[PDB]
């Protein structure tokens, strides 16, 4: 009765990069999760602090949905007490946060041949990314030879690079399509359940 | 500072590399399957971007400069990215001077050379029929066939590269370095602290005392071969000089088409049929290959991906389709991990399929360091561990304890010495040609006289080393460095050298740790995991290691060890010394 559509959120048609995602509200909604739980197609569903029976019972004021997409190895190195690249120029995840992390598999979908170059990252900054970052801002890596005053001398360079995808890569490499549920407790009234 | 703009600098590089190389791996795939030469074409310009890019980078190299001050683990890495290479130069030397190995390839395959005198058989120099139409045992009609061949090719190979020579000692006046020929050692240096620098000149003080003990190994082995060309026809080994050369059929000594079967003396003992009985199982390509992960689950390696078994091209054609059929093993760049040999079912197969199957495992080690290791590791270890396996597996005992042999045909210990007499023919008779070759080589273009003079010293070389001399010489019309594929083109000539040594310290390294007794030559490669936990760490070393280092921590290894291959063969060194007294 009056469930929340998450079909149109994972089986969508345009989809999300690294660099520039956006966040998914989820108010007024009716939890559904067997269907999760016996999903049968879950490249990593692991995570910790919560057990999927209870998940059900349990309600939430709000509820944000990330996906996004990053090469295979990598999948499990998203946890608090972590670091990499990804980690500490892309994308970080506060430690106190216990919500639950699902991997899939697209290389029937998302590759081709050719090596798909619209997928992008974000390297350059001058610190590591606070928790739950979103910003449009592309400041000036301090970083001038001199000046970097648009001129390419030292240290002054093209920052942005691809990420080539064919089906011909190794399995480690293939792109797998991750989304991640937030989960917390607010005091407003939660008619999320 | 702080190593953020060489870790950028060296980030940048590892992506444009890899794009770059991925996309010549992918030309050349759909190259040797699609042929169209616009394919080709876009190989040849891929290949010049990247070779462009490349010298811009070598220019960029001069972004900051090193001294001594700093001691980090990055400075292989500095050095190998501020490599001068190929750069430098005017822009009109070089220009033209990369004009002239392809143009010199040219005059050969477009030659066409068959029997003299024979309008039958005649067919071009390829090994569909060279096999039979060159290594045959004649006397009569193949003594003046050749000369005129070996004089035709070397009607402009002296006065082209006479100036040749002195042509690519521009790159030797600006390749900061000082000598041409000790530029290719220059590159060898291993050091990580004091007392483990690798010496410019330790190959030259510690093997040259060493090779004086080694010297009745030599001699005794003409003796053995006489027994039997002196045997059949007295006209083979005239009294007064020495054995031909041409009847032989192959003066590099690498394959033996004739020698090999005439080999025991005795030929009593019965040889070995499996083929023949083994066509009737039904053992095809893809039945055979299983053998590998067989072991591997005993032994615990990953298994091949999904695309291995997908690309394999182990089918027949269907009517005359012939394409490129070489032994080739690629990494193709960003893990692909792809082997193509187009192989039919044969005994030798067998010796074939492992001996590149160890090369991709091999690669399937230092995919953790970047492209900055994952190049070769070491120029000797990379086919050393191709034939290492498949020696191993050449074991009768190990073919027979899968359940195919039966028990009742139990081993016999003198047929071990007709499977190995080829083994330890193939791999001695090429050592002394390539250390005399080699330093020599770095000897000849300092120039100090040009070569007239020479050839007339290297018949007195090797009679005094062999005995081994024509009755009628040759004029001044060759060049033995010339006439090769592998050699005129410039590539590393000491990879046929080292990969005999290394096979048998190796050998030698398992055997000391299979805690086995009796013999030997026993050991045995199934149901063993401890030994490919210990070399599994070995191959993940890459450049980060120097390799003295590390054979100094597995075992103990300053240098080369030759005495490990001495005293493994030893107990069957008796027959080849103490019954060769009665000549010389
Ligand atoms: C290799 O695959 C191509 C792909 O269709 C085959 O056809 C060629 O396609 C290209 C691109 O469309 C054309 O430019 C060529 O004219 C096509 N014909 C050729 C190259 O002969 C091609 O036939 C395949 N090659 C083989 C040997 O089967
Ligand atoms: C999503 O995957 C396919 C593609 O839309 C669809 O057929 C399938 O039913 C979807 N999975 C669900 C609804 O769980």
């Amino acid at each position: 009765t009056n469930l929340c559509p998450f079909g149109e959120v994972f089986n969508a048609t345009r989809f999300a990069s690294v660099y520039a995602w956006n966040r998914k509200r989820i108010s007024n909604c009716v939890a559904d999760y067997s269907v999760l739980y016996n999903s049968a197609s879950f490249s990593t569903f692991k995570c910790y602090g919560v057990s999927p029976t209870k998940l059900n019972d349990l309600c939430f004021t709000n509820v944000y949905a990330d996906s996004f997409v990053i090469r295979g190895d990598e999948v499990r190195q998203i946890a608090p007490g972590q670091t990499g690249n990804i980690a500490d120029y892309n994308y970080k995840l506060p430690d106190d946060f216990t919500g639950c992390v699902i991997a899939w598999n697209s290389n029937n979908l998302d590759s081709k041949v050719g090596g798909n170059y619209n997928y992008l990252y974000r390297l350059f900054r001058k610190s590591n990314l606070k928790p739950f970052e979103r910003d449009i801002s592309t400041e000036i890596y301090q970083a001038g030879s001199t000046p970097c005053n648009g001129v390419k001398g030292f240290n002054c360079y093209f920052p942005l690079q691809s990420y080539g995808f064919q089906p011909t890569y190794g399995v480690g490499y293939q792109p797998y399509r991750v989304v991640v549920l937030s989960f917390e407790l607010l005091h407003a009234p939660a008619t999320v359940c | 500072l702080t190593e953020e703009n060489a870790k950028t600098f060296l980030n940048n590089f590892n992506q444009e590399a890899e794009d770059l190389s991925y996309q010549s791996s992918l030309a050349s795939w759909n190259y040797n399957t699609n042929i169209t030469e616009e394919n080709a074409q876009k190989m040849s310009e891929a290949a010049a971007k990247w070779s462009a890019f490349y010298e811009e980078q070598s220019k960029t190299a001069q972004s900051f400069s090193l001294q001594e001050i700093q001691t980090p683990i990055i400075k292989r890495q500095l050095q190998a990215l501020q490599q001068s290479g190929s750069s430098a130069l005017s822009a009109d030397k070089n220009k033209q001077l990369n004009t002239i190995l392809n143009t010199m390839s040219t005059i050969y395959s477009t030659g066409k050379v068959c029997n003299p005198k024979n309008p039958q058989e005649c067919l071009l120099l390829e090994p569909g029929l060279d096999e039979i139409m060159a290594t045959s045992t004649d006397y009569n009609s193949r003594l003046w066939a050749w000369e005129g061949w070996r004089a035709e090719v070397g009607k402009q190979l002296r006065p082209l590269y006479e100036e040749y020579v002195v042509l690519k000692n521009e790159m030797a006046r600006a390749n900061n370095y000082n000598d041409y020929g000790d530029y290719w050692r220059g590159d060898y240096e291993a050091e990580g602290a004091d007392g483990y620098n690798y010496n410019r000149n330790q190959l030259i003080e510690d093997v040259e005392r060493t090779f004086a003990e080694i010297k009745p190994l030599y001699e005794h082995l003409h003796a053995y071969v006489r027994r039997k060309l002196m045997d059949t026809y007295p006209s083979y080994i005239s009294p007064t000089g020495c054995l031909p050369a041409h009847l032989l059929g192959d003066m590099w000594g690498r394959f033996w088409t004739n020698l090999y079967p005439l080999t025991v003396p005795f030929a009593q003992k019965p040889n070995i049929d499996v083929t023949d009985a083994m066509m009737n199982q039904g053992w095809d390509a893809e039945r055979i290959f299983q053998e590998a992960e067989k072991f591997f689950v005993s032994v615990g390696l990953p298994h091949m991906t999904q695309g291995f078994w997908a690309n394999s091209m182990l089918t027949e054609p269907a009517d005359g389709r012939k394409v490129v059929c070489h032994p080739t093993a690629w990494d193709l760049g960003h893990g692909d991990f792809r082997i193509k040999m187009c192989t039919k079912v044969t005994m030798d197969n067998f010796l074939t399929a492992h001996h590149e199957m160890g090369h991709i495992q091999y690669d399937m080690a230092y995919a953790r360091q970047p492209f900055l290791l994952r190049n070769g590791a070491n120029e000797g270890f990379h086919e050393a561990v191709g034939e290492i396996m498949s020696l191993s597996a050449a074991t009768p005992k190990h073919l027979k304890s899968i359940g195919l042999l039966p028990s009742d045909f139990q081993e016999d210990s003198e047929t071990e010495i007709n499977f190995l007499l080829k083994q330890a023919l193939t791999i001695v008779g090429t050592l002394p040609f390539t250390y005399m070759l080699e330093k020599w080589r770095w000897m000849v273009f300092r120039g100090e006289i040009p070569k007239e003079q020479w050839m007339k010293k290297w018949w007195e070389m090797k009679r005094e080393i062999v005995g081994v001399v024509e009755p009628l010489p040759h004029d001044e019309t060759y060049c033995d460095p010339a006439s090769l594929f592998h050699v005129s083109n410039d590539y590393s000539f000491i990879r046929y050298y080292t990969r005999t040594i290394y096979q048998f310290q190796f050998q030698e390294a398992l055997c000391q740790a299979a805690k086995y007794n009796g013999s030997l030559h026993k050991c045995d490669i199934s149901n063993s995991t401890e030994a490919g936990q210990k070399l599994l760490k070995m191959l993940s070393l890459g450049n980060s290691e120097p390799w003295t280092k590390a054979l100094e921590n597995v075992v103990g290894a300053r240098n080369m060890d030759v005495k490990p291959l001495l005293n493994y063969f030893q107990p069957l060194f008796d027959w080849l010394k103490e019954q060769n007294r009665n000549s010389f």
